[PDB]
């Protein structure tokens, strides 16, 4: 006998295109704007 | 050595009221026949906003738990300007426990 060509069905040999892959994470942060800010009382001045 | 500031002309507000202190049923409690009670403005209460400004900033940097706020109904900018708020308070507390002496600008030679 002659059995030509067979193979196995199905698993690991129909995966190895797909990994898959992977991603990227980032952080969660951020400032404020301090560029309005003045104090709120204030006599000093009156020194003139 | 019980300290004011050195502006301080008159710092006090004093009181006399006949009826003594009274206790509650249910302890052993002090039935005392005189009391003060006593409110204190002073610059300490910066150490405590200075707390407060440590606090915040860490977790308002990181935003942790800002959506909480926001899906009931908040601006994020509302966050921001109390903070905003605490920059100035922590300042207007600065520019009392300050000694009243006076002059400005810059100047490094001679009158005299």
């Amino acid at each position: 006998p002659d059995l030509k060509n067979v193979k196995s069905k199905i698993g690991s040999t129909e995966n190895l295109k797909h990994q898959p892959g992977g991603g990227k994470v980032q952080i969660i942060n951020k400032k404020l704007d301090l560029s309005n800010v003045q104090s709120k009382c204030g006599s000093k001045d009156n020194i003139k | 050595s019980i300290q004011f500031v050195d502006w301080c002309p008159t710092g006090f507000k004093v009181g006399i009221n006949y009826q003594p202190p009274t206790v509650v049923p249910g302890g052993d409690l002090a039935k005392v026949q005189r009391a003060v009670c006593m409110l204190s403005n002073t610059t300490a209460i910066a150490e405590a906003w200075a707390r407060l400004d440590h606090k915040f900033d860490l977790m308002y940097a990181k935003r942790a738990f800002v959506h909480w706020y926001v899906g009931e109904g908040m601006e994020e900018g509302e966050f921001s300007e109390a903070r905003e708020d605490m920059a100035a308070l922590e300042k207007d507390y600065e520019e009392v426990g300050v000694d009243s002496v006076e002059g400005e600008g810059e100047e490094e030679g001679e009158e005299y």
